[PDB]
RNA sequence: UAAUCUUAU
RNA sequence: AUCAGGAAAAUUAAUGUAUACCGUAAUGUAGACCGACUCAGGUAUGUAAGUAGAGAAUAUGAAGGUGAAUUAGAUAAU
RNA sequence: AAUUUAAUAUAACUAUUAAUAGAAGGUUACUAAUAAAUUAAUAAUUAAUUUUAAAACCUAAAGGUAAACCUUUAUAUUAAUAAUGUUAUGAAUAAUUAUUAAUAAUAAUAAACUAAGUGAACUGAAACAUCU
């Protein structure tokens, strides 16, 4: 229900100027996490909807169909949330291909090791968070561990 | 109704053939539907199709708010504030100077400080039957540029009169919209960032929540070939 | 009389409208023989016994994991106030798929470290780089 | 030791008491289901201690 | 258009 | 349609009056109903019989 | 004569697949173990793809009376059971074969030679059968011809190094794997 | 009778 | 007795077992199926008060379930 | 400035002629959503073109099947590791979960025309069998 109601007057409903579904690339930079949460809250929200819509339908007979529209919103944004969970993915493994590709990375590396490295006018932060990003070393064990380490023995003597 | 058929969607093909209708025999299906209807439901105005439906600002000459002159009626050279656009018709509701007809209601639909069933209501107009006013009416305007509306919160063009286009007719500022609603998140939690693309190794989205993102068995993604699959192919 | 309003033999049913109609239609669960099950595509689950049984197989049964921490501020709907964002992807044929512009983003977080963007700081902001 | 019914009701007992699930999860995980359940009212042949 | 006429008029004597 | 069994009560919420709620308010979509069931059946004289 | 019942059959012309190319829908367990027959299978006289009729097939005509009351009769060719030595195969084959054929056969000097002559019309006049008994013959009198040399233990030694190699790295590695993998190389 | 050729293992 | 009477799918012991889906109304000697009709036709099975009797025959009929989409008079000839 | 004739639509077929190119249904629901790229023309539009997402089940052929069902299990297996974890005199045994590797499947796709195999009877002959 929603504060108790048997159902939601018009007057109860959010109305239709003040609420607007969720855009993509809003949805685009929320966390996993964040993202599940908002989901299962539509989800919730839909239910809701889903028992007063189906009383109003089959009971009074009504074409009103507030209810089927907030309904219709909320699976809006839920397909959005799902395209950009697919579209994050996808993005993540297009990053992996391109790395696998050999020349390709260590010209990434050579740019990283340019600009922000090396230089001066922090360093042990961008460091860590590299550390993060490109192997698999937080404060197990891989050859890419193995591999980020040496690149890391080597930045240490070049410096 | 007693219905049941809202939580599904069955005899899928004859709805589909119900709802999209031949066109020739629109007048067919209308007449009986017009019969139907009481007078104080019912509209003059042809139900335009969804395809055939002014969805942008731009296709729409007016927005609710503006003050437009009344032409090509009973209440003609009237000037009227539009209140609210019909969507399937495509046409506009004028405030009490606009057109009306007198009808009798019933008491499920009496505003308070009424005396008879009978109650004064403004017909729907078009587009093409009334023109704008700035006191000076318009001909006709065009949109040539577009710009960011703070108000509107949208990229809406520039209404300017036809001819000269520097005589700019500006947009009627809407109403606060002060929301104060509990399924509606507020502007700073609705776009903090939570997500940022960091890691190559580890995956943003766990992998038992793949099945529900993308259907691992689907039929359209084809697989790519290799060597030891041509050459089995081939004699 | 079966209904008393209508005492006069019209042509009407014991019940219902018409008799006849189109009995090529799809069965369901209820028609049919008792040898007759259609099933409901509900129980694809565990594994038929030999004795007619039946035995669950517990990794083939559908949980449905809710988060642990809900983030209740997260809602259905967005404030109107908000404007709908909007992001541009110019330079990069790819787009968000672009492996590139990860690239890019990578690079951007390693070097400041979950900075937010124009969208996620100002609210009055309606267009966007990521 | 003990039948499968009186297991079975032990198992349920000690997931309530746990605050945990009174039953066995499955494997097959689903982040994120579609599927709404509509509330109905209670008809007379049910109690006030059920739901459909 | 009607109803949605009405609704509007309901509104505006409740407010 | 599945019932279950729980282990606290519950009773809804008891359903509004017509002039309360705009909605669950069936006299308006019966009485509409009433009103095409009428004139699309009517006939011949009467379609000069009142409406009810 | 002419092939009119061969040669006016025609195949399903398949496309040329590439190795970046996607997928077709329907792609078969087994590979092809032959190569594809121009004239495919004939799709009349079906008794005559099991054996070497020598483009032989079966003739519908009339028979024809005092009255010339015409009736309409078929006129099968002489077919026969015959197992013939192979010297490429060194072993006998048996199949149908119309008088004819075997004939030819026995003015070619052998059923090898037979099924080897270079022209088209021998070709036309092999069947799917004849053409996959070629298809043998030819391919054994290469190998007689070629052995060849005139590498699998060098690829066996190196195996268990690449194994141990890649558990090294982390991963496991089986035989056919490791064959796939060189064969190219 | 290593022409055909039936059967069985 | 002659009429000679189907098929086909282990054992302990150890260790499990958080219990799938589907039929479930009413109608079925019929107005709810087949017979163009609410059609004296057709439609499988077990029950089927007691008292009688050889009996599920025949009488009755406790309980149950009915009393019907024609009534009211009239009862010539037929 | 109004109406009127004729012409023109997403909104007829049929016939000819010229040009052009050679292609999903259905069922019902846990409904089956799309995102972007520059170029030119005109900050936003618009054209063209490149790409990209999702797309339940059924429609002979994973295997059934009394179409939209069911059975099978790639949210699998085989590992390897990571960690809490057990019988166990670290230590070899397994229990998840989690990674990573490696191993598979995914036929609705026309009709007309064309070529080939087979090949009538009525009818015609004022009959009729040759012949048609």
């Amino acid at each position: 229900f929603s504060n108790k109601k048997f159902i939601r007057s018009a007057d109860d409903l959010p109305p239709s100027s003040h609420i607007r579904p969720w855009s993509i690339p809003e949805l685009r930079h929320k966390s996993f996490n964040d993202l599940h949460s908002l989901w299962y809250n539509c989800l919730r929200e839909q239910n809701v909807l889903a028992r007063e819509n189906h009383l109003l339908k089959n009971i009074v007979g009504s074409t009103h169909d507030e209810f089927s529209e907030l309904s219709n919103s909320i699976r809006t944004t839920m397909w959005q949330i799902r395209h950009v969970l697919n579209e994050r993915e996808l993005a993540y493994s297009a990053s992996r291909e391109f790395l696998q590709d050999e020349s390709e990375r260590k010209k990434f590396l050579d740019t990283l090791a340019n600009d922000y490295f090396l230089n001066k006018d922090e360093v042990a932060s961008m460091l860590t968070r590299f550390q993060l990003a490109i192997f698999g070393i937080s404060e197990t064990v891989d050859i890419n561990f193995i591999d980020g380490i040496k690149f890391l023995a080597n930045l240490k003597l070049q410096r | 109704s007693g219905s049941y058929q809202h939580l599904s969607n069955v005899g899928s093909r004859v709805m589909k053939r119900l709802g999209n209708r031949p066109k020739n025999f629109l007048p067919h299906s209308e007449k009986f539907i017009k019969k139907s209807t009481p007078e104080f439901m019912k509209s003059d105005l042809k139900e335009v199709d969804e395809k055939t439906s002014f969805k942008s600002e731009k296709e729409w000459k007016f927005i609710p708010g503006d003050r437009v002159v009344v032409m090509s009626g009973a209440s003609k050279g009237n000037i009227a504030v539009i209140k609210s656009f019909d969507k399937r018709t495509n046409s506009f509701i004028l405030d009490e100077n606009g057109p009306t007809k007198t009808v009798p209601v019933p008491k499920q639909f009496w505003l308070e400080g009424q005396t008879s069933h009978m109650i004064t209501i403004p017909v729907s107009i078009l587009g093409k039957d009334l023109r704008l006013v700035a006191t000076v009416a318009v001909r006709d305007v065009s949109f040539n540029g577009s710009y960011y509306d703070a108000d509107y919160k949208k990229v809406m063009p520039y209404r300017c009169v036809k001819g000269q286009p520097d005589l700019i007719i500006p947009w009627p500022k809407p109403d606060p919209i002060d929301v104060q609603t509990n399924l509606a998140t507020d502007p700073v939690i609705a776009r903090e960032q939570t997500f940022w693309v960091d890691s190559v190794v580890r995956n943003p989205i766990p992998k038992k929540a793949i099945p529900s993102i993308r259907n691992p068995h689907s039929k359209y993604k084809r697989g790519t070939l290799t060597a030891k699959d041509i050459a089995k192919l081939v004699a | 009389l079966t209904r008393p309003w209508k005492k006069y033999r019209d042509g009407e049913l014991f019940y219902g409208l018409s008799k006849v109609g189109n009995k090529r239609v799809p069965l369901t669960t209820k028609q049919g023989n008792k040898t007759m099950y259609k099933g409901t595509r509900a129980s694809g689950i565990g594994r038929h016994t030999k004795f007619g049984g039946y035995v669950i197989n517990w990794k083939k049964v559908r949980t449905y994991v809710t988060p642990d921490m809900v983030n209740f501020e997260l809602k259905p709907y967005v404030n109107a106030n908000v404007p709908p964002l909007k992001h541009e992807f110019k330079g990069f044929s790819g787009g968000p798929l672009d492996p590139r512009l990860q690239l890019l983003k990578i690079k951007e977080y390693i070097v400041n470290g979950r900075v937010q963007s124009e969208g996620a700081t100002d609210t009055s902001c309606y267009k966007e780089r990521g | 030791d003990i039948n499968v019914s009186e297991k079975i009701y032990k198992w349920t007992k000690a997931g309530i008491e746990q605050g945990k699930e009174h039953f066995k999860v499955g494997g097959n995980k689903v982040y994120f289901p579609k599927a709404r359940i509509i509330l109905l009212r209670p008809n007379a042949k049910h109690t006030p201690y059920q739901a459909k | 258009d009607f109803m949605s006429w009405f609704k509007r008029k309901k509104q505006e004597e409740h407010q | 349609k599945m019932t279950i069994e729980m282990e606290e009560p519950f009773i809804w919420p008891e359903e509004p009056r017509p002039d309360e709620n705009s909605f669950w308010d069936s006299t308006t979509p019966d009485n509409m109903e009433k009103y095409r069931e009428e004139r699309l059946n009517c006939l011949g004289s009467d379609a000069n019989k009142p409406g009810t | 004569r002419q092939w009119r019942l061969i040669e006016t059959r025609k195949i399903a012309k398949q496309p040329n697949y590439q190795v970046g190319d996607a997928k077709p829908l329907h792609m078969p367990k087994e590979r092809k173990k032959f190569p594809d027959y121009k004239y495919g299978e004939s799709n009349i006289f079906k008794q005559s793809n099991k054996g070497l009729y020598g483009g032989s097939f079966v003739q519908f005509g009339n028979n024809i009376s005092e009255s010339k009351a015409k009736t309409r009769k078929k006129w099968l060719p002489n077919v026969v059971k015959k197992g013939l030595w192979s010297e490429t195969l060194n072993r006998k084959i048996s199949i149908k074969m119309t008088a004819k054929v075997l004939k030819t056969i026995s003015k070619e000097g052998g059923i090898d030679n037979y099924l080897t002559k270079e022209k088209s019309a021998r070709i036309k006049e092999l069947g799917p059968t004849g053409w996959k008994l070629r298809y043998r013959v030819l391919k054994r009198k290469d190998e007689i011809e070629n052995p060849p040399h005139k590498r699998r233990r060098l690829m066996s030694f190196l195996y268990p190094l690449e194994k141990l190699e890649y558990r090294s790295v982390g991963k496991d590695l089986n035989y056919k794997k490791f064959v796939e993998l060189f064969a190219d190389v």
